């Protein structure tokens, strides 16, 4: 039950860690800086209640990040950017639950709005902190379509297991652990308007109970923002 | 955490210095020195406080995780706490104590 | 940085444990007798109270005022010694009781008693009876302080008053104890009234 | 789970042992016999009833072991003597049920009466085999002021965690065991009339558990009297 | 040839820093007070204000007259001592608090403070807040010296004076600064009247 | 006409520099954070005019750096903190002017109020930025008393050359440097409440020109914080 601590923050932590696509994030006229104090500490997002009735839930980074303290003040400062995104997932349900959760990431999850015809205004794709709820049915509107059997994209849930996922079981495990090594074409990006990856989890086996058990599952995300760099503010020589 | 075994959640406690202002919310909280601490995984959690000495340091505590608990064991708990020396702790002017009159 | 945490810093400092007054001319109001304890002062009751069992040796230094040259006695008298019982009590004159003879005007007396107990440490709390009476062992008997002026009159009516000054020496310590949280109802007893454990507060943030 | 005889009597025993001030007991005109066959046999006293509503405990030693066997039986017959007692206290508590105990020592536990003007009449301290309990509110008599936040001692509950204690967490262990090395200023005293230490169990945290489970938690407490040993009734050389 | 221009022989000499008046029997004028500072005498003052940072220990002799045996408590409270607020307030038996106890015709009582700052020295000069009030720190507090008599009553009316010598001892000094041209308005402050750099003269030849 | 760059800045610079009481700036439960990126870049503060009737200026440190950026920044989030503060003053005066400054940091400069009875609210001592001019004249009110010839604190101005200083005469120099090792008995302090020195600049010779010059000389002061350190805000080991 090690316990590991970054920054000023620490967190308690079946120790298997899923690195996208095998690869470790790393560092890279142009000059960046990168700031190694700070930026790396956890930052926890609020916890999501997860029922009998729950679709599934998504998040946008790193413009989920955007109030997350020195991290996303960092954003405003710097014009471009690039991180890695250790993000742990606790589920921390009771022997008498039952549920099984898909949690991926889907890199450049390009969505699709409701009513065809026209596009949605910008803020149905991403509030900060507080996630998007997907939806059972069919919807209508200039919202994102977000009913699952599509998870908003068009294509299929179930073959959704290709991206960087973890499986998070009730019966055997309660957390999960994926590294993000910055996917992007472009070396840095403007965190602002380009959402890197969609951290969206989604349950696939729904949560049970008898009646004594309390009638949710509280889900905990933790994003580590791992070697973050920007640009260099000052003139060069 | 002197509650059941089989309940498990998550309980956030935050340290602010002594120039700092108390946390208003679990989101500002989080946002400083803090430690998450898993209620199911470990029962108890240890922290030394620096700058103890004579506005001084506050310790909060937030609930990150609902306590979460199966139909047999009961929903409330409790949290006993201790505080003690950090090993240091010099005592240079002895005086009267202002308990006994 | 921490040196003057120590016992003998804690605990060994001389402390106004008895006022006492005697008029030279005229029956018990004569003399001070004074037994002695260390439950009589409640500061240094509350220290002595931090530990079950303490060894130290005594430093006493009386401080005799008056309202002729005055000589004054200060007869200490072992935990087996005869008490007088009257100013003139044959008693005074045993030389097994040691004794002072200040006269005024001098640097004030002092007198060091050892540890004089039968055991190997005075106990601050004793559960246990004596048979009987609860809480009283005579392991923890330090003796008397019989004081009086060893003039036998003057025209004048003379009221000197003493102040004895009791400093632990050489305090050794065993068994650490919480410090007492309720007031003292008496000097003999550890009887107390329930009270809070702290402060209250408005509310729990 | 090993279990460890002593005697004719077998005890079924998180091995942690406290040791009383960190010293184990020992030996030593004056002539000592001392009993190594029988007395160090475990002393089994009745379990007490824990509730939620229950307050507290006390017992006081040797007084306590009045009535066992050859132990008490010598208390009788040899005026001076000293002993080491280790003591058990195993909960016997289901994961179900929540809870908090400290079993502590005290050694020289000088308690008041309830009314501060008269004394008890030297019953209301002890009972050999039964336990006295505390109350919640404050009492009136001639009996020990039994309420705890005082412990019958005049300090305050909380900080009575300096004599030799342990914690029985009903989440993490339900065994407690602690070892008091005769704690004395004489070399020996007469058992009849000084009571050396005074076991009390407090409960900090409450008892609590859901309707289908049993309404208490018996709590069964063990003394073995180490390294007893006694004066010499017969002449010298 | 300058050995007597150092800090330790221009700083380190008896004054007579506080004059007071205390009376045996009658409320508050019957024992003195005397907060502890180097802003008393005007004298001392200025050689005190030739340095930001001072570093000394405190050795000082009472001189005690009167107007029976008379003895005198000088008792001493350290910074964060209790204060009396009245002649037999129990204040005086502190244990903590050092006191000499003084009979008159000895040589005068003596008593020697260490540095007993919070900082590592004392400040002449603090250009800071407390928060409140300016030019106030608690890092150069020294206590306060109460001075009674400790005999219960007299016949006659007793009035005693007492003259405390402050000298400084084993004097470190940093930061050096000018000395002050103007006057002293109040003891607690540095405020000052506008005056001219020196005396005048008829002409620049 | 070599010229130091520092941080993201960097200005042009007799290279003649005043170590203050021959000490260097330096470095030192307790953890000291102390923040080496930033905070030492130099701080350049509005230029101030000197004419024939200026009588004198002085600035308040740390107080005089309260806006000037994250070193301002760092005192609000910081309870204590020390700094080092080398001060570059550039007069910037044509061969046809003349005139002479003392540049003198005096610590602890105390001051009196005018009013001697009454004292000032606190706000007649310092003003962040800019500076507070002396007077020609005794003044009256509730402000500093900041006559020169006085210098605001009772000595005389012209033996006020005992602190560290500098002489700017603008027939031979127009440059000062002033290094101050942070002058003060407890090793750190509140910076909004405390004062350490006070740098003020006092004509001697006053400005004198012919008809045809600019009526002033822009004096320009330049504050770099050196070994800037703080309190750990993180929780100890």
């Amino acid at each position: 039950v090690r316990s590991m601590t970054l920054g000023n923050s620490t967190i308690t932590t079946s120790a298997n860690v899923v690195v996208g696509y095998g690869e470790w994030p790393s560092y890279l006229e142009d000059q960046p800086t990168q700031p190694d104090v700070a930026t790396c500490r956890f930052y926890t997002l609020e916890s999501v209640q997860w029922e009998k009735t729950s679709p599934g839930w998504w998040w946008k980074f790193p413009e989920a990040l955007k109030n997350m303290g020195l991290f996303g003040q960092n954003m405003h400062y710097h014009y471009l950017g690039r991180a890695g995104y250790t993000i742990h997932v606790q589920c921390n349900a009771s022997k008498f639950h039952q549920g099984c959760l898909l949690v991926v990431c889907v890199p450049e999850a390009e969505m699709g709005c409701a009513d065809t015809d026209t596009t949605f205004p910008a803020t149905e794709l991403t509030t900060e902190d507080t996630p998007h709820v997907f939806t059972s049915d069919s919807i209508t509107g200039k919202k994102v379509q977000a009913a699952v059997c599509n998870a908003g994209m068009g294509v299929g849930v179930g073959n959704l297991t290709i991206f960087p996922h973890q499986w998070i079981n009730l019966r055997t495990n309660n957390s999960a652990t994926i590294v993000i090594p910055y996917i992007n074409s472009v070396p840095m990006d403007n965190m602002f308007r380009h959402y890197n990856f969609t951290l969206m989890i989604i349950p696939f086996a729904p949560l049970n109970f008898t009646d004594g058990a309390t009638a949710y599952v509280p889900i905990t995300v933790t994003i580590a923002p791992m070697y973050a760099e920007y640009n260099g503010l000052r003139l060069a020589s | 955490f002197c509650g059941s075994a089989m309940a498990t959640g998550k309980l956030l406690i935050s340290y602010s210095p002594p120039g700092a202002s108390v946390p208003t919310s679990r989101k500002d909280a989080m946002l400083g020195t803090h430690i998450v601490w898993d209620i199911g995984l470990q029962s108890s959690c240890v922290l030394c406080v620096p700058w103890i000495s004579q506005s001084a340091g506050y310790i909060t505590c937030w609930y990150q995780t609902n306590i979460v608990v199966p139909p047999g064991a009961p929903t409330s708990c409790d949290v006993l706490c201790f505080a003690s020396a950090c090993n240091d702790f010099s005592v240079r002017l002895l005086r009267d104590t202002p308990f006994m009159a | 940085s921490r040196s003057e945490s120590t016992i003998e810093n804690f605990m060994g400092r001389a402390a106004c444990v008895f006022m006492d007054q005697y008029k030279i001319n005229g029956s018990t109001d004569r003399f001070a007798v004074w037994t002695i304890n260390i439950r009589e002062m409640a500061q240094l009751r509350r220290k002595c109270e931090m530990f079950t069992y303490m060894r130290f040796d005594i430093e006493m230094t009386m401080v005799i005022t008056s309202c002729p040259v005055l000589t004054h006695q200060i007869m200490y008298v072992p935990p087996g010694g005869p008490i007088p019982a009257k100013v003139d009590g044959y008693e005074w004159q045993t030389s097994t009781n040691p004794s002072v003879f200040w006269t005024e005007g001098n640097a004030p007396p002092r007198i060091s008693i050892p540890f004089i107990s039968v055991g190997n440490a005075y106990s601050s709390f004793y559960d246990g009876w004596s048979h009987g009476t609860y809480g009283y062992t005579t392991l923890n008997a330090m003796g008397k302080l019989y004081i009086r002026h060893v003039n036998r009159s003057s025209p004048h009516q003379i009221t000197s008053t003493i102040r004895v000054y009791f400093k632990p020496k050489h305090i050794k310590a065993w068994v650490p104890r919480p410090p007492r949280l309720c007031p003292y109802i008496n000097k003999r007893d550890v009887n107390f009234v329930v009270t809070e454990i702290t402060d209250s507060r408005t509310s729990i943030t």
